[PDB]
């Protein structure tokens, strides 16, 4: 009979693995896609916050020129003002040999402060350390520097962090240093200035500013005249000139680049990773001990005397378990939390524990591995990425267990994780969410919606015309570093994502990308082998123009017909420029936007979002067909720093005015994209093409608009789940009679059993006034979706262009059979 | 039918034991009904009653086995043919469906054996000039090939002039 | 594999010239092995030696060559057939998930070439009623096709009756 | 009366024992078998991961010297950098009398590092310490060596660990040594250096090092000149120079192994176990005290000086309860845990010990016997072998309970733990799982997968073609050592692992395992004795010769007729060569695989996958019928070294390339398997046996293949619960009507009811074009099983050739009489 369900999707897109898990609670919480869009921590859908463009990254002080590495690239916010809202987004960028500091404030380059410290191969290796009022760069190989910001926006200094004392070390007790167990020290005296003597070679120049302690006294060693001399000052006395080389401790600088001053010393390195904690600067992960941090003296965080053992002095920690612990991340959540390669370490926020020498009871929590990307601290919780960079961790402290537990917040989403490479946070305005962003190599990014309490947790996946590189933020702002393709014009740089062969009918497919993708002696091809075969190629951006490189000429003119695949799946006749003559000589192949007016993103054989164009050949007889060596397309790679928004549903936007014949300028960042333009009212009018120079022309005339690309939401709800007396009825074949589609605030929607969907209306005739533009509609609409009768059967909610959306749930009354 | 198909003739012939009533099937089959035996000429039908026999091995490569329900007397002759008849096993349907190997073995395996029963006849129960005798190349020269049908006490002979084969009654 | 099968009769025969040694193999073959080569009625052995033949070509879809070792006297008479065993021994998985052209093609064409050395040896080399005689269309009705075994001396005669065929004795 | 119901399988393999416990909810989350497959945490199940071949274990030392004894190897991870992905295999293996180990990086041997230090005989009570950055080697009787690597991945040194102060004990206390209760001591001085002189013989040399406290003072003795003369030097000030024996305190070195300097000592030995924890080095277990810890001085590894009793210093733990507490494992989890022969001792997590001297409050948590194999951390728990091996041990802390609880984490899955000998624990990359696993004797491997705060836990069984005799791994990575048999040409070294004398009608079975097994003089047995008689014979691995030893040999020719069984249950006969001429003469009977085309691992009365082979004779008088003395095979084991990977689906691969015939060498570790290959494609194209000079053919030419042997996956759900309104129709006649198998990403199905199951399809024709793969499939298959009506029948979910699998559930429609 008939069974009246329904689908909330407060648990976000479910790996299909537990498709048959209806016992658990999250089966009628969950979708199977959700793409381009997130979940509030009600049950709805909201299409994902869109971007607006800021920059291009460019070598400023090398004429410009264009980054094309997204590893020369790795920015991060910088909150100085939260009142005034003032934060600034810092990108370290490739300059020349070295980097540059891009402070970027309001959507605007504020100043570039140049450093030639480190160098653009290390850029990636770079980590910072925000305090209430400055930013300290650290790398394992290059001293600490401060980056503060002066009396403007524009007035900033790079300079050095230099400590008044440095820790010390004895890298002996690591066989790091010479092993004096056998030796034997002699002082000059007890007390004042004196010259500690060794039997052996010991000494190095890394020493000046060490200690040396035996029989109850300490000395700090002041110069290094050999490597069996040197000259100390009592700290506290001695009780006799005589020390046995087993009972005494010889400790040398712990941070120290310098491997040249007689006698030569090993290099030790600086920290790596860092944080301020109430009154103290802990810095760790140094190159020659990765699993130690230091904690400075209680309220000076640039003291790192460690001659004393007592009190509030400056002391170290070492992470020790069952082999590697090197620090990766230093979170200030609770008591102070160390991700290390192996094991998490941390006190008991139940303990009483004030930061000192000798009270601080950090120990090996649960085995979980972590990678170098910094933790997050979010909704009541710790999140950071494992070392193998294909799960996200959640650490919370269980009062029942006694201890930190680690668990994988990506438990029920494994499917959509690939490789992550970079995370955030965001608390955005006004959204009823908190979010963990995070993206990955293949270029996509994975959107976490969390509220711990109400077992809010859901998963979704964004994707952009692009790849993104780096999410940065802290949860005030969220930016993106995006990687998009632009029209070149006349000039040949990219390959084409997709290419095959087909027969005649059109049904073979037959990959060739590599072949076309290859350079001419690595790899070639022989296409259009028969009358009336297909040459197939898709790309995820627009592209005008082919240079085909020939390793076989074709013997006489194919009589090529070219055709390209629009919104409606129809393929339509157009006539472009053939240089090649019918694949008979090498050449390019051009058209123009006009010829391919109605091109749009669609789908060839599961494969989704690509603009596609076929060639057919049409001559009967060709005595030698034409290998194909390369294929090049008039596009080339650019590097964008975003700012995402919440305001915007379109991507890399830009506020742009039309004149009096619709002609909009300066969209040169969107050359050769499809852009749609939304008015000031909310209503978006159409899509057009920018040209390589910049230039479009929108229906709107004497208007100003929003101009930037789409990205498709698509919402499929999990299978039908309509549990009856007889069973589960899991794998029974079921019907859809209705279909119910719940909606907030929202244009332009479409839903459906494919490929016939229905649209949402969001017009009221007689009630609708022309020039107006109707709000965002919210109610219930009503759909027979004409689906057939398969357990596994998918409905699909998605729209139809840009604009508002917010699914809070989806009925059906359901003939289960 | 994920068996292998050899190279063996579809037909066996045996002198039988005293009291025999096993005797071996080398060659492959599918049905029980496609597998004809005779005794002494005379063909048996498969059953428990006296005088029948029972079968099995359908499907196996080979070694299927033929029990006679009466034990055969010495010297007796056994006869076992292979008699598929020729059709499609199969059925593909037009719009996307699925494929397995097992139905492109079955199809082939039953084709190849169809082809084996004929050629076996052909190798063993026909005639055939020698392979290099110096026939015409050209099957629409008849001379040698088309026989006319015989009348009551006729051979067949070749004509004087050399050009066809002639019924011609023979008498004392 | 990626073969066509033409329409050739899987035998030829030839009248050599005077010292000729290369003889054309008109038909597809797939395998040394399965072409027989007689010369004035001797079946020859493939090698090197005199006496003996070479082949070329197998794979081929316009066949191939023999290339006799002795140079061949003349009008000496060289016959090549083609005897391809009919079995099956390469198989598909029962589930496959990758069936190549040359698979395929290949279980299609090796039944073609099979069907056609059968037809040849009909066509060339046997022996059959006039297509337009009136044979008894019921294939159980074998009195003008089933023969007896000829004994010393012995001629196939259609009896007295007229109801079959039976061996008659001649002496001169 | 239809019921629709479903099975998961979260829990793994259930014991035969809870099959009627249908109030647990675990009837349906488990499976009857799970061979060759592991639980994933969303309840699916996924084929197990396969093994790629490094090398075989030989005696580098010696002419490579095969290694068949598997008590001769012993292998171990070192993580060096875990964000480079640097982890070292590293073997200890037999080196003529002596050992070696052979450091493995990259799937390739790096350098050998060899030691006359240890014998090949205490190789497998040799253990590790793994240290941030070096490897301490510990046994019980040879002084601690270092590992540590050099500059290069082929740069390593052994070197000796020497303590700058000894640890020191009083070996009198546990009636150890000489009772100095009734002696007198008197002192030469209190200050400075002293002799101290004993009433009786009490000094020996190993008191050198020592220490001795009275009347508040200590002093470190130096010199032994005789039995009751020695030299020392005072720590701090005595008030008197008589002490009475019963107030004083002596100690000698805890660690030693001289026992020839006079005056002569005891042999104490050295400690066996040991861990970097924080900052102290933790070792214990030595010969002289099993019971008994050390812990190094607070940040200096190498320094065990206990003269003082307050601080930082080193110091001792003693473990005792009731009976022997010796100490078997020292886990770095919260705050130390130490398993012992008897009881689990920690300190709970809730109290804040800074770990010093007198601040440590290890107590007695739960009696719980631990064996030597090393405790393993992973999924917020600790798992550790129980001391008779049949049992894996869980340690949680409870607070509701105040300790430490330890519990069968195998409690649900006895049935299929053996004795475990080895285990390791893996978090591989991509999959939904964390693995605890552990070999067993029988030469199996249990597989846990393990979410304990989601209630995961599922035990499976994984078997291969050989015996898994090791498994190695902390989480990064995952290695093995597996013992294999090789087709060893003329040569004969195994016996048949079953052989069996049956009657004509082949349903007798007589095992004769054991005669054929033992030589001539220790058993014997008579076979083929009456006409039509047979002899079969099975092993795990493919043979092509035998060898036989008649005690009495037949009186004339059996007339042997020989048949092996191929993989459709199909007996095939073959002519081999006899050179018995039916078994009237010693001699060997060889054959081809060319005779064995067909030969496949086949099941003959519940023996499962077995290459069979049956001899009849068919003689009909022979006089004497002939007496077995043994039978041997053309087989020999070897010992290899593979490395686990999710991305195999193969054992023992190796990639390959084919020639444009098709032949393949280079597979000499193979010899004489069957193998089957798979293309870079992801398509099994077949299988084929690899002669013994490792040659095999292939069907594809000019190919890159991956070639290894099948390890052939089975699920078998729990039995059907189908709970009516009559009440739990547990022991009711039920018949599954419709059998659905949910499956993700899988190739080459079978599902039913046995012996007649259904093959699943993987091609889609109408949309397939030749030559290309056809990708994993993901879907619902719905089957007619044709089962019986038995209450607790079996259905399986298998295999037919190598390649990805996952089952994510089973449906039933069961008619309920």
């Amino acid at each position: 009979p008939i069974r009246s369900i329904s689908n909330t999707f407060n648990r976000g897109e479910l790996d299909p693995t537990l498709f048959a898990r209806d016992d658990l609670d999250i089966y009628d919480k969950g979708a199977r896609k959700l793409r381009n869009m997130i979940a509030l921590w009600t049950g709805a859908a909201r299409i994902a916050p869109g971007t607006i463009y800021i920059d291009m990254m460019v070598d400023r002080e090398n004429g410009n020129a264009v980054i094309q590495d997204p590893l020369m690239v790795k920015g991060f916010d910088f909150t100085y003002d939260a009142d005034a809202e003032i934060t600034y987004t810092i990108i370290i960028r490739k300059s020349g040999t070295n980097i540059a500091f891009d402070i970027y404030y309001a959507d605007t380059l504020q100043t570039t402060v140049t450093s030639t410290a480190y160098l653009a191969t290390q850029i990636q290796d770079i980590h910072v350390a925000a305090a209430h009022d400055r930013v300290l760069i650290l790398h394992e190989n290059v001293q600490i520097r401060q980056l503060k910001r002066g009396a403007s926006h524009s007035s900033w200094s790079l300079t050095t962090f230099n400590p008044r004392v440095y820790p010390t070390y004895d890298f002996s007790v690591i066989g790091e240093a010479i092993n004096y167990q056998s030796f034997t020290f002699t002082l000059s005296a007890t007390t004042g200035s004196i010259t500690i003597t060794s039997s052996s070679a010991v000494f190095t120049h890394n020493h000046v500013g060490g200690l040396f302690r035996s029989l109850g006294g300490t000395a700090r060693i002041t110069a290094v005249a050999s490597t069996t001399s040197a000259s100390a000052t009592v700290l506290d006395n001695f009780t006799g000139t005589s020390c046995a080389g087993n009972l005494s401790s010889l400790a040398e600088k712990l941070w120290n680049s310098d491997t040249t001053t007689a006698p030569v010393s090993a290099n030790r390195g600086w920290p790596a990773r860092g944080v301020f904690y109430l009154n103290r600067l802990i810095l760790g992960r140094s190159l020659a001990v990765k699993n130690l941090v230091n904690l400075s003296t209680a309220g000076v965080y640039d003291n790192f005397d460690d001659a004393d053992l007592d009190g509030l002095v400056a002391f170290s920690v070492t992470f020790n378990g069952k082999g590697e612990q090197s620090v990766q991340s230093i979170v200030a959540d609770d008591s102070i939390l160390f991700t290390t390669a192996n094991k998490l370490f941390a006190q008991s926020p139940l303990v009483e524990s004030p930061i000192t020498i000798n009270n601080v009871y950090f120990a090996p929590q649960s085995q979980s591995p972590a990678t170098s990307i910094e933790a997050a601290s979010i909704d009541n919780q710790t999140l950071f990425v494992s070392s193998d960079r294909t799960k996200v961790m959640q650490a919370m402290y269980s009062t029942a267990d006694g201890k930190y537990i680690t668990l994988p917040a990506t438990m029920l989403s494994n499917s959509i994780v690939d490789y992550i490479n970079s995370n955030g946070t965001w608390e955005p305005a006004g959204i009823s969410t908190r979010l963990y962003l995070a993206t990955q190599d293949n270029g996509t990014m994975l959107l976490y919606s969390t509220l711990q309490t109400q077992n809010v947790a859901g998963w979704s996946l964004r994707t952009t015309t692009g790849k993104f590189r780096q999410v940065i933020g802290e949860g005030r702002q969220s930016h993106v570093i995006v990687e998009r393709e632009i029209n070149i014009g006349a000039s040949f740089e990219q390959t084409l994502d997709y290419a095959y062969l087909s027969d005649p009918t059109f049904k073979a497919r037959y990959d060739v990308t590599e072949f076309f993708a290859s350079s001419p002696m690595t790899s070639a091809i022989g296409v259009l082998e028969n009358q009336n075969d297909y040459i197939l190629i898709g790309n995820q951006a627009p592209f005008t123009a082919l240079d085909i490189d020939f390793n076989l000429v074709a013997s006489s003119d194919c009589q090529l017909q070219f055709e390209y695949l629009d919104g409606n799946g129809f393929w339509d006749v157009f006539t472009p420029t053939d240089n090649t003559s019918g694949f008979t000589v090498d050449g390019t192949i051009t058209w123009t936007f006009d010829d391919v007016l109605n091109w749009a993103p669609y789908q060839v054989n599961a494969i989704e979002n690509q603009y596609w164009i076929r060639i057919k050949r049409l001559a009967e007889t060709v005595n030698t067909a034409p290998v194909i060596g390369q294929v090049l397309i008039n596009t080339g790679n650019r590097i964008y720093l975003e700012r995402q928004s919440f305001d915007e549903y379109m991507d890399s936007t830009q506020i742009v005015t039309s004149d009096s014949n619709g002609l909009v300028t300066g969209l040169t960042h969107l050359a050769g994209q499809q852009v749609y333009a939304i008015t000031e009212d909310g209503a978006t009018i159409g899509s057009s093409f920018v040209d390589a120079s910049g230039e479009t022309s929108v229906k709107n005339v004497n208007t100003t608009l929003t101009v930037g690309m789409q990205y498709k939401p698509e919402l499929i709800p999990m299978p039908l789940y309509a549990p009856t007396q007889m069973g589960d009825s899991l794998y029974a074949e079921k019907y859809v009679q209705d279909l119910y589609v719940d909606y907030v605030d929202s244009l332009y929607l479409q839903a459906g059993f494919r490929p016939q969907l229905t649209d949402i209306p969001n017009m009221h005739l007689g009630n609708y006034t022309l020039g107006q533009s109707v709000p965002p509609q919210t109610g219930i609409y009503r759909i027979c979706p004409r689906g057939d009768w398969e357990p596994r059967q998918e409905f699909v909610i998605t729209q139809s262009q840009p604009g508002p959306m917010t699914i809070i749930g989806v009925g059906y009354n359901v003939e289960v059979a | 039918s994920n068996i292998k198909i050899n190279d063996v003739f579809q037909r066996i012939q045996y002198a039988a034991s005293a009291g025999q009533t096993q005797f071996t099937i080398p060659f492959p089959f599918f049905d029980n009904e496609y597998v004809l035996v005779w005794q002494n000429g005379v063909q048996l039908v498969m059953g428990g009653a006296p005088g029948q026999y029972g079968i099995s091995g359908a499907g196996s490569p080979s070694g299927g086995l033929i029990t006679l329900v009466t034990p055969a007397a010495l010297n007796d002759i056994i006869t076992i043919q292979g008699d598929m008849p020729i059709d499609r096993t199969s059925i593909y349907s037009a719009t996307i469906s699925n494929l397995t190997g097992s139905d492109l073995n079955g199809d082939f395996n039953r084709e190849v054996v169809m082809m084996k029963q004929i050629q076996t006849t052909q190798a063993l129960l026909q005639l055939q000039y020698a392979p290099w005798l110096e026939v015409s190349q050209d099957p629409d020269v008849t001379k040698d090939r088309y026989l006319p049908l015989l009348g009551s006490g006729q051979v067949w002979r070749m004509n004087d002039s050399g050009t066809g084969i002639e019924a011609y009654t023979i008498d004392e």
